[PDB]
């Protein structure tokens, strides 16, 4: 039963803004790295490593990614690799391209996954023999094989960004832990790791995530049953859900081959360089890999490659690493090193390109000197214009003369935050930033930050919950059944008994009206105050507190929280009569509160008090009247 | 079809006469749900195996998907013993759903054949996504609860909490309780522990329940449980004449690997009936059907049209299906579209009596603020339920039909929540939300479906 032919799933769409403001009017997979979009690098690696049915995935700018690939070599009858594109409005991540693969049923068995701009010359055969005879010796345990480089941690190739740590059981290269380490000092590895193996759980930051997977359908299956999930957020619930799912993730590490993928500016530069000096050969940019007539060169001494139609001015020198594309027009006396200029470029005299990369139709004025800086398509350079390391000019972009823009500076025809904002009103080129016959705008740190810069009485507890809920219920218009939800919940959870929890009901009832209260401690303004607060939360006293005893309990509550606020006595009666007209409390047991003086002293005063006279009157004033009504 | 069982006769039905006691539909299927709420490792499925002995599935996928989330079913036959010598609850007992309507006695009960009584469902799930399945829609998910707490630890567990106020917002009033695990228990230990639990339980809905302490793992006390659940538990109000709905749960393609052309079968759907009774070779509907995308990429969705051709209850073999359990609809349906629980989120109904496909949702949702019975250990803000924000991605549980959802707008209370795939619903309907708060999702709110966005179900 030989497997079908071998299909790749190619994300066309980075789905982030780890190019903005460059990639609002280009695709990331259609960046010319060495004069070649990324794609075209991907898709000669899967033609190259035996892919046979590929899978295009587009969303952002899915019109140019169609236009370009259908143009491309792996467009054609001829090619072994029969290029599907597949494109949507609705992708909004990985996820959903892997929900919709799993949808459509497009793969039957082990496939790869990569995205539109990783650059390798891996051959997966290996890979893929060892994840099929995984898979055959274990029935649907390992289901996705990542690929991984050897290389030092000091490699220009390994942003803090994208590096990882992986704890992994060497005795069959299987991921225990995957971890990523932006920003940290001291990696964390649960003890889970030690259980089964006790010999091999070698912990490893030697390992370039090459962003290669070899995934069976049930990678698929699982980003549909976990609609919440990119790749790093299925690896991680995969390691953490090992027990519910006896699924595992294994990894191949290649010594010998180039793989890295271009996920900022940094890695860019870093994977161009790699390119020009051979070390993803045989993707080198004289094989002309991509059968283009406008992308063929010849390669000289010093890994100088120089296309047809190239006129270099007298004098001028190229030390080593450039690459200069066909029809540039090079001035006299210019030094060119480490740098790739596209087609169509025009270069002045007495120039100095330093690791700078001009893409096409780039026009650079007399006397320049660029350092570690990419010129977008069309973008020109005046006179005595010097730019300083990481700095972008996106397309059709122009820097007056006589300026030096600082480490970092991006300018693109885009305003810098106006539509971030609006996410009208034309703001005019500030030339103290972009200079005479400038166009463009200064972009500061707001889309800097991914651009190319970087290197115990639990009844005390029970009545602050209590109180803050109510808060919440009384800001949100909450309903009662929702509140005695709320309250209720908090009693199961800490176990709090029924006495306890009408005594923290009443008390934080009664001191609600006095968080928000200094103390011009007015009587009527008090219960002005609570009077709301008792009519719309009724119904929780009235479900809360009925059988038989508990209203004297409430009573107490009472008792206790007016003892200790003694300045509001005057309004006795104001809680009184606001408590019985809720059908709060009844006349036998308001009747029965006084009927004993076994309290402190002051409780007796607390019932025969200015008012309290009065109101111990009425509570026989109303048995009376209780003839007319209830 | 199967023998040693009531006959059931298409032309010998009627559906006003249907009721949830009926012998003749007790007889194959069971008719009521029963869901135990309890936890693992304290017996909540060694209780179930011993009520209802062991289960075979008729068919099973190589592949489960969902697993935490799979609404399991199990069928148990509860008898009485009609002889009244044999004392209670003895003459009560519990067998499986492949058992004859009458077996004479096998205890020294001086004769009786035994009759059966009723056939329960146990609405059983790893976790506790029931919560939220039935929290707000009601539908007829069950109507009766098994609160279970073992012996060895000392009421109440922090595993406790969260099942009471489970049973609290699921506004469940028939609750029984029993007391696992109790086997290895002494008296005084067994006493101070129901004294601790009817404590915890003071002022809730399992005030007036049974304490039944049982021993699942030796088999002890649970005709008692038989016995409860033929008194206590009173008998639900089904609705046999409207139109059948089935909310589709697993799905087979049951054609094994080298089969004759003779010999393919069509797609099974195994799903749990709302309301109406479902007959062998009706037409029937099931949407959103096939989903796929324009060139462009837009949805859209063909309606499946198919026949009955067979009906199951676990091993037992239906004429006419009732709700009350889980039935697997045999179809003309082909098994490219119902293999591996590929069919599942879809409803399956009489033509024309479906509710409207919607893509997106706007709801009016009231958010929960702590987890219910929750214990704050520590990490104070842990079980504090934030706020909804934009892409955040949720989990819709209408009913028993579960569905993601990114949330993509919220002006004060109304969210509107973009599914991930169509779902068939009506405007108005109880749907509740859930989060990954970390390893499993968890209830954080509900809400009221004020408006959405429909999509057309086109037909050739």
């Amino acid at each position: 039963e030989p497997p079908p032919p071998l299909q790749a799933v190619l994300v066309a769409d980075s789905f982030d803004r780890r190019f903005f403001p460059i990639s609002k009017d280009q695709p990331r997979v259609l960046l010319p790295l060495a004069n070649v979009a990324l794609i075209d690098y991907t898709l000669e690696f899967l033609t190259a490593t035996g892919v046979q049915e590929t899978f295009v995935f587009c969303c952002w700018k899915a019109a140019q990614i169609k236009e370009h690939l259908l143009k491309s070599k792996w467009c054609r009858p001829t090619s072994l690799n029969v290029v599907r594109i597949i494109t949507s409005e609705l992708y909004r991540s990985l996820g959903d391209v892997l929900r919709d693969v799993d949808a459509k049923a497009l793969v039957r068995s082990d496939f790869l996954l990569v995205y539109g701009d990783v650059i390798s010359n891996i051959n997966i055969t290996r890979a893929l023999e060892e994840h099929r005879l995984r898979r055959k010796l274990e029935k649907n345990v390992s289901v996705m094989t990542m690929i991984f480089k050897e290389s030092s941690p000091s490699h220009p190739t390994r942003c803090h960004e994208d590096n990882v740590v992986v704890a992994v059981d060497s005795t069959t290269n299987r991921v225990l832990h995957f971890q990523k380490t932006q920003g940290l000092r001291r990696f964390a590895f649960p003890l889970s790791l030690f259980q089964g193996s006790s010999d091999g759980v070698e912990v490893r930051y030697d390992l370039l995530d090459c962003h290669i997977s070899i995934c069976s359908p049930q990678v698929a299956q699982l980003f549909t049953d976990n609609f919440d999930y990119t790749r790093d957020d299925f690896v991680r619930g995969l390691l953490v859900n090992e027990e519910i799912l006896g699924n595992q993730i294994h990894m191949h590490v290649t010594a010998k081959e180039y793989g890295a993928r271009v996920s900022n500016l940094h890695m860019y530069s870093a994977v161009c360089a790699d390119v020009i000096r051979r070390w993803v050969y045989p993707l080198t940019p004289e094989a002309n890999f991509t059968d283009s007539t406008t992308q063929s060169c010849t390669h000289s001494r010093h890994n100088i490659y120089r296309g047809p139609e190239v006129s270099l001015g007298h004098g001028s020198i190229l030390e080593e690493n450039v690459l200069l594309g066909s029809g540039t027009v090079i001035g006299s006396n210019c030094f060119i090193t480490n740098s790739v200029i596209g087609p169509g470029c025009h270069i002045g005299d007495n120039v100095v390109l330093d690791q700078t990369y001009l893409w096409q139709g780039v026009r650079v004025a007399a006397g320049a000197q660029i350092h570690q800086s990419l010129l977008c398509d069309n973008a020109e350079v005046k006179e005595r214009v010097t730019l300083k390391p990481r700095s972008v000019l996106t397309s059709q972009v122009v820097v007056g003369p006589n300026i030096t823009l600082p480490e970092g500076s991006v300018i693109s025809l885009h305003p810098p935050d106006a539509e971030e904002d609006e996410d009208v009103k034309m703001k005019g080129y500030n030339p103290a930033e972009v200079g005479a016959a400038g166009k463009g705008y200064l972009w500061k740190a707001a889309g800097m930050n991914m651009e190319e810069e970087e290197e115990m009485d639990d009844i005390k507890v029970f009545q602050n919950e209590v109180l803050g809920t109510l808060q919440r219920g009384k800001e949100e218009n909450i309903s009662c059944d929702n509140l005695v939800l709320e309250i209720n919940s908090l009693k199961y959870a800490y176990n709090i008994s029924l006495k306890e929890v009408m005594q923290v009901l009443s008390h934080v009832v009664l001191e609600f009206p006095l968080q928000q209260m200094d103390s011009p401690l007015d009587s009527s303004r008090y219960c002005a105050l609570l009077l709301p607060l008792l009519k719309a939360w009724s119904p929780v006293f009235r479900n809360y507190i009925k059988r038989a005893a508990d209203h004297l309990e409430a009573l107490a509550a009472i008792e206790d929280f007016f003892l200790e606020h003694e300045a509001l006595g005057i309004s006795m009666a104001k809680v009184l009569m606001a408590f019985y007209q809720l059908e709060i409390l009844a006349e036998e047991t308001i009747l029965s509160w006084f009927s004993q003086r076994d309290t402190t002293d002051k409780g007796q005063q607390l019932r025969k008090n200015q008012q309290l006279q009065r109101f111990i009157q009425w509570l026989k004033e109303a048995e009376e009247e209780s003839s007319e009504d209830d | 079809g199967q023998p040693h069982l009531s006959r059931q006769d298409l032309t010998t039905l009627d559906v006003t006469k249907l009721t949830p006691l009926s012998h003749e539909v007790i007889s194959r299927q069971a008719t009521i749900n029963i869901g135990t709420i309890g936890h693992v490792a304290h017996g909540k499925s060694t209780v179930v195996k011993a009520i209802s002995g062991v289960h075979t599935v008729r068919f099973k996928n190589e592949l489960e998907r969902n697993i935490t989330i799979k609404l399991g079913y199990a069928n148990a036959k509860i008898y009485k013993l009609d002889d009244p010598s044999c004392p209670r609850p003895e003459c009560y007992r519990s067998c499986g759903s492949s058992t004859p309507d009458e077996f004479p006695t096998d205890i020294p009960g001086t004769k009786g054949n035994f009759k059966l009584v009723r056939h329960v469902s146990f609405v059983d799930c790893p976790g506790h996504d029931i919560l939220m399945a039935t929290m707000l829609n009601g539908a007829a998910v069950m109507d009766a609860a098994l609160l279970l707490i073992a012996g060895n630890e000392s009421c109440p567990q922090p595993q406790t909490s969260e099942h009471l106020a489970a049973i609290e917002i699921m506004k469940l009033k028939h609750i029984l309780i029993l007391q696992n695990k109790i086997d290895l228990v002494k008296e005084s230990q067994a006493k101070e522990q129901y004294e601790q639990i009817l404590a915890f339980v003071q002022g809730t809905v399992a005030e007036g329940a049974p304490i039944i302490p049982i021993s699942a793992q030796l088999k002890y006390n649970i005709e008692v449980v038989c016995e409860y659940i033929v008194k206590k538990i009173p008998v639900p109000p089904r609705d046999f004449t409207s139109e059948p709905r089935l909310i589709v749960i697993r799905s087979f393609d049951v054609n094994k690997p080298g089969c004759e052309v003779d010999d393919l079968k069509g797609g099974v759907a195994g799903g749990s009936i709302l309301k109406g009774v479902l007959k062998v070779g009706q037409e029937i509907e099931v949407r959103p059907g096939i989903v796929s995308k324009d060139s462009e990429g837009k949805l859209m969705c063909k309606p499946i049209f198919s026949k009955i051709v067979s009906l199951f209850a676990e091993h037992n073999d239906l004429q006419y299906a009732a709700p009350g359990g889980l039935i697997g609809v045999g179809t003309k349906i082909d098994p490219t579209l119902c293999r591996a629980d590929r069919m599942v989120g879809q409803v399956l109904g009489a033509v024309g009596a479906l509710p409207e496909i919607f893509t997106e949702l706007e709801i009016s949702y009231f958010l929960l603020r702590r987890l219910l019975g929750v214990r704050t250990e520590g990490d104070k803000k842990a079980a504090k339920v934030q706020k909804l924000s934009k892409n955040e991605v949720l989990m819709v549980n209408i009913g028993s039909l579960s569905t993601g959802g990114r949330v993509s707008a919220v002006k004060a209370d109304l969210g509107k929540i973009v599914l991930t795939n169509p779902v068939c619903t009506e405007v108005g309907e109880k749907i509740a939300l859930s989060r990954r708060v970390e390893k499993h999702w968890r209830l954080i709110g509900w809400g009221q479906i004020r408006r959405g966005v429909t999509i057309k179900p086109t037909v050739d």
